[PDB]
């Protein structure tokens, strides 16, 4: 057994940036880990493909994984439209953190967040299942369009995105 | 404030 590693192109108004590859904790979160896996290969008929990242605060979060509404409001998980927190072991340590948005308990869809810095008052809320692999220096330029409130000045979106391993 | 959320977005 190996983690998976997945990957996205990231592209700034139609501009390819880079790759930025994920490793996903199947040994710890396997639900959650899978759930984003074949959303990344788009193998359910639907998934990350052509999304966008709707919100980034610059110093906090990039969010993404609207692929239905692709506002914020949607987006839903191969195992129907929600599913349960499988369980908070990992914590918000660092920049390059991988996890789960949600409204409250048991609200996990398909919308995720890569951290740019610890934020440890999420921990025991979200449940954490990834990290950077390669590529940070991607998440980093992707900050720059972002704002204090979230909205970005250019549109960034993944170009392209599937499972390397 | 700094949260993730879906649907009703905070402060």
């Amino acid at each position: 057994m190996v983690n998976p590693t997945v990957f996205f192109d990231i592209a700034v108004d139609g501009e390819p940036l880079g790759r930025v590859s994920f490793e996903l904790f199947a040994d710890k979160v396997p639900k959650t880990a899978e759930n984003f896996r074949a959303l990344s290969t788009g193998e359910k008929g639907f998934g990350y493909k052509g999304s966008c990242f709707h919100r980034i605060i610059p110093g906090f979060m990039c969010q993404g994984g609207d692929f239905t509404r692709h506002n914020g409001t949607g987006g839903k998980s191969i195992y129907g439209e929600k599913f349960e927190d499988e369980n908070f072991i990992l914590k918000h340590t660092g920049p390059g953190i991988l996890s789960m948005a949600n409204a409250g308990p048991n609200t996990n869809g398909s919308q995720f967040f890569i951290c740019t810095a610890k934020t440890e008052w999420l921990d025991g809320k979200h449940v954490v299942f990834g990290k950077v692999k390669e590529g940070m220096n991607i998440v980093e330029a992707m900050e720059r369009f972002g704002s204090r409130n979230g909205k970005t000045s250019k549109k960034i979106t993944i170009a392209d995105c599937g499972q390397l391993e | 404030x700094l949260l993730v959320t879906v649907g009703l977005v905070l402060a």
